[PDB]
RNA sequence: CUAUCUACUUUCAAAUUCCUCCCUGUACGAAAGGACAAGAGAAAUAAGGCC
């Protein structure tokens, strides 16, 4: 009973395997809104 | 907008008028370096 | 011979001088 | 929001269905919130391009209330275009006529001068008594607060509220009434 | 059911014979239409729900004519009702009381003498007819929708 | 039993509006530094993933983010490949909490950090004034130095206490 | 307590000067949905002696039934269902500019 | 010739469509434009039209905040009007000087 | 309050009347001071048409008015008083102070208009058939005039014109 | 008008009117005077059709 993700569908069927796919972004740690890439030079 | 309370502070009654916000330079190098003064 | 039209400027100037009656706080009526 | 790209963007303009009880309310003040919606005015992705209007449902037009003497004073004029087809009608001989008449005819003043209005209307649906389509109650996603506030009749005040409030004067007791 | 005040009940299709004179005992000369039925038959019934309207409506169909001159659904039509097809068919608005099975044949004696009826049907054509014949006829910048103008007749 | 100033409750005894009530000063001031703090933790151990800004630039405001690029409306004396630092931080803003300056935030606080990708100019814009003339052979046309900057980096430290 | 806004949809917002006096701060965590305001998922939906047959659903239509149909289902006037000219159809960018 | 004068228009009708998109984005929080607008100045907040249109669309969080910011403002403003300034600046109303 | 009766009993008819006890005032008026009951309680300008609550204390049971001398109040809050009970009524806001209906009159529904803020009684008002241009526009009154001078929790006052 | 453009080419069918008789020498009318609709017949016009 604790939302892990939420996707938007215009079918139940596809909201549901959209809401999947937000929920295995969260999991591996690929989100949209993630830490960008470091480009800054090592230091 | 907010004109009136602005000079209600004594600043300028345009945002861009007198202040840090316009007047600090708006860029300097990434090393630290001033930037020239720009020309407004 | 009639009312003529006045310049609108003018119009202007007369609505701002209007006359503002004085407005007491309590209304005399409603006092002793 | 991580979201996939065409559901993101489906999500975004989709339309939203609304609710309005119109139970004695002026038209008006349903015509303004309608048109808001029906242009989608209240979005902060508005665009006029973007055909962005969301749906309105009015309920209850029969039981609009004008202020004033509107209702006497108020005339719809029409012309059918043949020689003396000009016909004028007070708004309580057109309520008769067509319960939603009034409702719709605000709305339209109140849209936008242009191709789209009738596009916009299409997604207004007018009741006039309590009754929606099972279809669209099912679509139905909020129903908007109602303009005017009711004021409570003196039957409808409770015993409390009438006590709480205080007898300002003392009627002679040799009064008949 | 019995007839009730209020009651519409259907009425026929019928042809055009002819025009005959006919006297009354006062001696006054009268000009008659004779119109005879022709496989006049209720075609369908239909509700006041269904039927759109406040009074129900019963069709009736008019004289037999070809099946090989008539479209395929109104052929089908037809061949459920078990009855040659119609040239013309015609609804007539009836109450709830006054509804006839469909395929039921009507017939003139549906009238009595001293009843009144109104007849319905296409005028004659005269084609393109000027503002003479058409209208017995010999500014505000624009025509006014209505006028009176040559036209089909 | 009622006050000189008491009023029977009515429509328009007093105002529709509801009366609010805000927060004491002194316990307000409180819990302000237990949400600095809160907030200062999580940039400390950097809770937080994409930033995003609004920057002052040439009298305007841009909102930029990590590898964006705007294009300036002038040239900016600076050659491709030069690494700036924009200066002028009105607002950084993350998932769960935004920085807001009064009106720019400290250079301690916030560093976003821009590149020159190009130096160009704009297409050539028409100006054509219908004066009493023929006025086609008269067409002046204009084009704006332009600058490309991309948006490397925006930093903030946990600088809030 | 005092709350500026509702706290029950979008956000939580907590607004805070600091010390010094010259920054904002604004704490804004994400308010979930919670369990119990949702629906459950909807559940979707004899001599059969011959195979079932995948009749095919596609009805001829004429332009205008056609039209008034796709425009009630769409909520739209008829107007933008009919065709346009050549010169219109060519007129259009089949290859328009693309941002991400 | 249009070409020349729509400028003048394209940067108008930027203003207004901002303006809309801040008004409806201001409604969803029960804020009318007027008093987002001008509460955010006073609490010493440039952020221009164009910028608060997009985060409006694009950072509902942060626009929410920035509504909840101005709607205390705002309430700060009243208390003061009823106060006969006896009492204490409200905290938000504290103005920063420069010089 | 006196409720005359009569009771037609032996071949005679006796007409008496009935003193009842009727509601006293509250105590201790918040401003003594104020000549009539809307002053005396800091309610001037501070009631509309639809305070059922307040304007009903000075009507008859029937919806009628009662005298200026009986209630005691002044003569610019007898007139409002007297405007807002007229709007409060066509409003609907009061419909147990109507007329009691006898044995012979029937039961009847008729159009229902739901309406407020109506100066005018429905009958006398004719259509505005000619709006006219804009310089001399026929506009429809809202509200009484008489209220013009009520507490406004706006910065817009009232629209007595529409 | 050798008619390019605008407009228009079935608002399909609720009808008006004058006379005679009747009501009626009735209601009214001090009385004289004298109804009104309700109808009846006869005309004409207009609209729509028809041989
Ligand atoms: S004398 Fe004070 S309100 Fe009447
Ligand atoms: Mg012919
Ligand atoms: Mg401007
Ligand atoms: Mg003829």
């Amino acid at each position: 009973k604790k939302l892990i993700a939420e996707g938007p569908g215009e079918t139940v069927l596809v909201a549901e395997e959209e809401a999947a796919r937000v929920a295995l972004r969260k999991l591996y740690g690929f989100t949209e809104n993630r830490r960008p890439w470091n480009y800054s030079k090592p230091k | 907008a907010g004109g009136q309370w602005r000079l209600q502070q004594g600043l300028a009654a345009n945002p861009s008028g007198y202040g840090p916000l316009t007047e600090l330079p708006d860029w300097s190098y990434a090393d630290g370096r001033p930037a020239p003064p720009m020309k407004g | 011979r009639h009312r003529r039209v006045m310049h609108f400027q003018r119009q202007k100037l007369m609505a701002v001088t209007e006359y503002i009656p004085p407005k007491p706080a309590i209304h005399p009526s409603c006092l002793p | 929001s991580s979201f996939s790209r065409a559901p993101q963007q489906w999500a975004t303009f989709a339309r939203i269905w609304y609710l309005l009880d119109g139970k004695m309310q002026p038209p008006g003040k349903l015509a303004a919130m309608a048109s808001i919606r029906l242009q989608g005015l209240h979005k902060p992705v508005y665009h006029a391009l973007s055909d962005c209007g969301d749906h309105v449902v009015i309920m209850n037009t029969r039981h609009i209330a004008f202020s004033g003497n509107k209702w006497e004073q108020k005339v719809y004029s029409s012309h059918t275009g043949y020689p003396g087809g000009f016909r004028q009608v007070t708004a309580a001989q057109l309520h008769l006529r067509d319960p939603v008449a009034i409702v719709k005819l605000a709305i339209y003043g109140m849209l936008p001068k242009n191709l789209h209005r009738r596009t916009m209307m299409e997604r207004l649906h007018l009741f006039p008594d309590e009754y929606i389509p099972e279809d669209i109650l099912k679509n139905l996603v909020e129903e908007l607060p109602q303009p005017r506030k009711i004021p409570k009749r003196l039957d409808e005040y409770t015993q409390e509220e009438i006590d709480a409030f205080p007898r300002l004067w003392t009627p002679p007791e040799d009064y008949r009434l | 059911h019995p007839w009730e005040p209020g009651s519409f009940r259907v009425g026929l299709i019928a042809l055009k014979l002819g025009m005959m004179p006919l006297w009354t005992k006062d001696g006054q000369k009268h000009v008659v239409t004779l119109l005879q039925v022709q496989d006049c038959h209720v075609l369908k019934y239909t509700s006041k729900e269904n039927c759109n309207g406040k009074m129900a409506t019963l069709s009736v169909g008019g004289k037999t004519v070809s099946r090989f001159r008539k479209a395929t659904s109104i052929l089908e039509f037809y061949r459920e009702l078990g009855l040659p097809p119609k040239q013309t068919v015609k609804i007539f608005n009836i109450t709830d009381n006054a509804a006839i099975k469909p395929g039921t044949p009507l017939y003139a004696a549906h009238f009595r003498p001293g009843q009144y009826v109104d007849v319905t049907a296409k005028t004659i054509g005269k084609g393109f007819q000027g503002v003479m014949k058409r209208w017995g006829f010999k500014d505000i910048g624009r025509v006014w929708p209505g006028t009176k103008m040559p036209g089909k007749m | 039993s009622y006050l000189p100033g008491y009023v029977p409750k009515t429509s328009l005894s007093s105002p529709p509006w509801p009366e609010v009530v805000l927060p004491d000063p002194v316990e307000e001031t409180r819990h302000h530094a237990e949400v600095v703090k809160k907030v200062n933790e999580m940039i400390v151990t950097g809770q937080y993933g994409r930033l995003f800004a609004v920057v002052h630039f040439a009298s305007r405001q841009w909102k930029v983010t990590s590898e964006d690029l705007i294009l300036i409306g002038n040239e900016l004396d600076l050659a491709c490949g030069e690494r700036i630092r924009l200066e002028k931080v009105l607002l950084v803003g993350a998932d769960n909490f935004t920085l807001l300056g009064k009106p720019l935030l400290g250079k301690d606080l916030v560093r976003v950090e821009a590149t020159v990708i190009e130096k160009t100019e704009s297409w050539p814009r028409i100006i054509m004034r219908f004066r009493k003339r023929k006025n086609f052979k008269k067409k002046r046309i204009v084009t704006t130095p332009q600058t490309v900057l991309r948006i490397n980096s925006i930093e903030i430290a946990p600088c809030l206490l | 307590t005092y709350s500026p806004l509702p706290d029950d949809y979008n956000c939580n917002v907590e607004l805070a000067l600091t010390s010094d006096g010259r920054t904002i701060v604004c704490y804004h965590p994400s308010v979930d949905i919670p369990y119990e305001h949702t629906k459950p998922i909807p559940r979707p939906d004899h001599d059969q002696v011959l195979k079932t047959r995948l009749e095919e659903k596609v009805e001829h239509l004429e332009e205008g039934p056609m039209i008034e149909q796709l425009s009630k289902m769409f909520f739209t006037t008829k107007h933008r269902w009919y065709p346009h000219g050549r010169y219109h159809r060519c007129r259009k960018n089949l290859n328009p500019p693309k941002d991400r | 010739v249009k070409c020349t004068k729509a400028r003048y228009l394209k940067k108008k009708n930027m203003r207004t469509l901002w303006i809309n998109r801040i008004t409806a984005a201001s409604q969803e929080h029960g804020l009318k434009y007027p008093a987002l607008i001008g509460n955010l100045v006073k609490c010493q907040v440039e952020l221009n039209r164009k910028v608060l249109a997009d985060l409006a669309i694009y950072e509902p969080k942060t626009f929410k905040s920035l509504a909840a910011l101005a709607s205390r403002r705002r309430h700060e403003g009243f208390a003061a009007a009823l106060g006969d300034g006896k009492e204490p600046e409200g905290i938000f109303s504290r103005v920063v000087q420069y010089h | 309050f006196r409720e005359v009766v009569e009771t037609q009993e032996g071949k005679t008819t006796i007409i008496e009347g009935r003193i009842t006890a009727t509601p006293k005032e509250s105590p201790n008026p918040p401003n003594p001071s104020g000549q009539c009951p809307i002053c005396r309680w800091n309610l001037k300008h501070k009631y509309n048409y639809d305070d059922v609550l307040l304007l009903s204390q000075f009507i008859r049971p029937h919806g009628g008015m009662l005298p200026r001398k009986i209630t005691g109040l002044c003569q610019e809050e007898h007139r409002k008083i007297e405007e807002c009970v007229k709007m409060a009524h066509r409003a609907g806001l009061l419909p147990n102070h109507r007329p009691r209906l006898p044995e012979g009159v029937v039961p009847k529904s008729k159009p229902q208009l739901n309406r407020y803020l109506t100066r005018w009684a429905p009958g006398s008002v004719k259509p505005i058939y000619k709006k006219g241009p804009r310089w001399n526009r026929v506009r429809m009154p809202v509200g009484s005039p008489l209220l013009r001078d009520n507490v406004c929790y706006s910065r817009t006052p009232w629209k007595l014109y529409h």
